[PDB]
């Protein structure tokens, strides 16, 4: 009757997102230094593929970004990109 | 830090 939290395996195809956080930078959420999806353009590819603001980037194209630095999360995301994220 | 991607 509701969803408290879930993990998705969303594959985008070009990204129209803006990742925030990462170990060593002021966290997006109150106490989570992990990489987050902060802004998602309504039109872009990420929007259509199911990515939503507030998702927690866990793994990108087989590389694990669980507890990784900011430029590690960016380097992993800068044609086709599959990301695995945690929600609520 | 909001980085564009």
């Amino acid at each position: 009757a509701r969803i408290e939290e879930e993990e998705l395996t969303l594959t985008i195809l070009r990204l129209g997102i803006s990742i925030a956080g990462g170990k060593g930078s002021t966290p997006y959420k109150g106490d989570d230094e992990g990489i987050f999806i902060s802004r998602v353009s309504e039109e872009g590819p990420a929007a259509r593929a199911g990515v939503r603001v507030g998702d927690k980037l866990l793994e990108v194209n087989g590389v694990a970004l669980q507890g990784a630095e900011h430029h590690e999360a960016v380097e992993a995301l800068r044609t086709a990109v599959q990301m695995r994220v945690w929600r609520e | 830090i909001e980085s564009e991607v």
